[PDB]
């Protein structure tokens, strides 16, 4: 909802996949095999594209 | 940015997965993590149901087994009795053992075999230490006929074990003193290359096992190689001294799960065909209630297509390979160690009998297993987006339901996730279609209304005309959801249940809620839609309501005197009095398988609304002359003045109309 809205601020993808990114690497400092997490930064990664 | 932890493998990912397929991880949400706790107060109404269920109606219903269970207390209270009786035999004739060897007693002088050997009768110590036949009898082995490493070097690894390494001595016995110390590390240690031996060809042979992809799947391959395998299980030291034949079997396996697991995962999910719409078989089922029942059937059980096996199919395959996420996982129970039972000094007896079924057999056990989770979120994730079925899969789904009574499997669990394939799939019992009947009778009332909106007359000029659709075809549907309830339901079957019909009360909600879908047809309740109101409740009260299996009697007799009450209301200025009720009233729907001259699509011979209008308005309503006409014919006077020979008395009798609403000689006697 934030990416659509203003740029997405762009803090609202830049520092929001920063501290998202934060745990993106959650589902980077291991991934075995959060399919969950693995979805998430999936949809994450797809929304960036 | 703040990068966070190593996400490998926490408390989450056992089935968290499987948690998460409540509704959706799909956006997100804490709302739905409410949603997990309105689910988790409903398990605990139904699990404090079960509590109290069980807690003295079902422990009473434990007492109805103690009936089985105190019988065995009652055998076993005659083993009380033998028990009692062997303990009192060997009670009184042991007191007679008391005072008969112990006739002094004083032990070194009356019982003195083990007083002259306080351990010189333990003396059968000699067999110490290492380690000759440990890696000689086996080189990695040299088994596999019964050979000197299953018949005897697994045997001395008995003798590796029969020495107790850490009950060295207690040094007035010392038996393995100083022999302890290298006995079973010599023996461990050349059967630790051994173990390696068997951990490569565990890895090896398993890798070999990934290779082995015999016939749908089938890993035949794996289960001889299994039967290569049942030696390294059995292999009592004892086997996995150190939790690693298990991990031969296990860790091991845990890779060479999802060669398996992958193999089935990029296997099953590759059968996708489907059609795209088909209102001809809504006309089979439409024509199967026209050229019936008033004639020969029509339906055969007709189409109904979806009978053929699209997804059918998987309910002996995605069911039977489930079956190897379950069943030939339960010949995995001859693969988890295997079955380590049981061979005991130490490969003797699975030297012999190293041949399993295993699956399924039985149920007495307790145990866990794994390698099911991607074959069953695949048949049933597959299967999602269903919406025909399971009306037709009723005992389908339930048959799936009520699959695996019998085994010690979890294809029980899969069954019930198989009856999740009926219940978590969800309200399919479809009875948001009655949600799309009523919303959809208001929000597209718009429509039919729109040409219908003064329909049965022409006040605000509209012809009564409005369509059954939603459910007019899917009343075809109900003998086509109601067709494959019988064939391609009855055909998936299996044990205990499983149809066994015994089952598929979805198909009496084909009763239940399509009287209640069909309540609100009575809520649908313009004269082509009380002329396809019922003709599509007859439509499938002709066939499918007398077979007797529906509910929408009392709907289609409703909706049917709808179709009186405004038959003769879009006719009332027709009939008046029958010379518009049998062919031109009722046979506008009787004939068709602005209310006024709006009859007249099909308009059934004779005197149809196009000449009781006319041509009784034209020298007819007293007369051909007036009071009375020459005239009771068949092809115009029905119209008018056989109309009057049908409706004599109604001349005095609709005049007397004007009687109540705003003496009676000169009209009702000489009324010429």
């Amino acid at each position: 909802k934030r990416c659509l809205t203003n740029n997405d601020f762009n803090e609202f993808i830049i520092e929001y996949s920063k501290g998202l990114t934060l745990r993106r690497r959650f589902n980077q400092s291991s991934d075995a095999s959060q399919s969950l997490v693995i979805k998430r930064i999936w949809t994450q990664i797809e929304n960036l594209l | 940015e703040s990068k966070e932890e190593i996400k490998t493998m926490e408390n989450i990912d056992d089935e968290v997965l499987l948690e998460i397929l409540t509704d959706i991880n799909w956006s997100i949400e804490d709302d739905a993590d409410s949603m997990i706790e309105r689910i988790d107060l409903r398990l605990a109404e139904t699990e404090y149901l079960f509590n109290q269920n069980l807690l003295s109606l079902q422990k009473i219903g434990p007492n109805i087994r103690p009936y089985e269970d105190k019988v065995n207390d009652e055998c076993h209270r005659i083993i009380p009795t033998l028990s009692l009786f062997l303990m009192e035999m060997s009670n009184f004739s042991n007191d007679i053992e008391n005072v008969e060897s112990q006739d002094n007693g004083l032990q070194v002088e009356s019982a003195n075999k083990k007083l002259l050997w306080n351990t010189l009768d333990e003396l059968l110590k000699t067999v110490s230490l290492d380690e000759i036949s440990l890696n000689q009898l086996l080189e990695c082995p040299i088994r596999e006929k019964n050979l000197p490493w299953m018949e005897n070097q697994l045997n001395l690894l008995l003798k590796a074990f029969q020495a107790i390494g850490s009950d060295g001595n207690e040094v007035e016995y010392n038996l393995r003193e100083i022999s302890g110390l290298k006995q079973r590390l010599q023996f461990y240690e050349k059967v630790t290359k051994i173990f390696l031996n068997r951990i490569v060809e565990e890895m090896q042979k398993k890798f070999s096992n990934i290779r082995g992809q015999d016939i749908s799947h089938d890993q035949m391959i794996r289960i001889l190689t299994t039967l290569l395998i049942f030696s390294p299980l059995i292999l009592f030291c004892k086997e996995i001294s150190q939790k690693s034949y298990q991990a031969i079997v296990e860790n091991w396996n845990v890779s060479i799960q999802p060669v398996y697991m992958e193999l089935w995962t990029k296997k099953i999910s590759q059968l996708q065909g489907i059609d795209t719409n088909d209102e001809k078989m809504n006309e089979l089922s439409l024509s199967q209630l026209l050229n019936e029942w008033d004639t020969f059937r029509k339906e055969r059980k007709t189409n109904d297509i979806n009978p053929v096996f699209k997804n059918s199919f998987s309910l002996l395959t995605e069911c039977l390979q489930t079956m190897r996420q379950e069943c030939i996982v339960y010949q995995n129970f001859v693969e988890v160690f295997f079955h380590i039972s049981s061979k005991h000094n130490f490969e003797e007896y699975i030297k012999h009998f190293n041949d399993p079924d295993a699956p399924p057999i039985l149920l007495d056990t307790v145990k866990v297993m794994q390698s099911d989770r991607e074959a069953a979120v695949i048949e049933t994730q597959l299967v999602s987006r269903i919406f025909q079925p399971i009306v037709t899969r009723l005992s389908s789904y339930f048959v799936e339901l009520v699959k695996a009574e019998p085994t010690v499997a979890p294809a029980l669990t899969f069954y019930l996730e198989n009856e999740i394939k009926s219940l978590e799939s969800s309200n399919h019992e479809f009875l948001l279609s009655a949600v799309t009947r009523m919303y959809t009778q208001i929000k597209q009332v718009w429509s039919d209304n729109v040409e219908e909106q003064v329909l049965h007359f022409e006040r605000i000029s509209n012809a009564t005309t409005n369509g059954e659709i939603l459910p007019g075809i899917l009343d075809l549907p109900v003998g086509l959801k109601n067709s494959e309830d019988l064939f391609q339901f009855a055909k998936r079957s299996m044990d205990i249940k499983d149809t066994d019909e015994g089952y598929e009360s979805i198909e009496l909600m084909n009763s239940s809620f399509r009287k209640l879908s069909i309540a609100a047809t009575r809520s649908i309740t313009d004269y082509m839609e009380t002329i396809s109101l019922l003709v599509n409740s007859n439509w499938l009260t002709e066939m499918l309501s007398m077979d007797g299996i529906f509910d929408t009697s009392l709907q289609n007799v409703k909706k049917v005197f709808d179709v009186e009450k405004e038959s003769y209301a879009s006719f009332l200025l027709r009939d008046t009095m029958p010379k518009l009720t049998a062919f031109v009233y009722g046979v506008s729907n009787i004939i068709e398988n602005r209310q006024n001259l709006e009859n007249i699509l099909l308009a059934y011979t004779s005197h149809e609304i196009e000449t009781l209008v006319k041509r009784l308005h034209t020298h007819m309503v007293n007369d051909f002359g007036y009071h009375q006409e020459n005239a009771i014919n068949n092809v115009l006077c029905d119209k008018l003045w056989s109309c009057i020979q049908g409706q004599t008395v109604s001349l005095y009798l609709k005049l007397y109309t004007v009687i109540d609403k705003h003496k009676n000689d000169i009209i009702s006697a000489f009324e010429e």
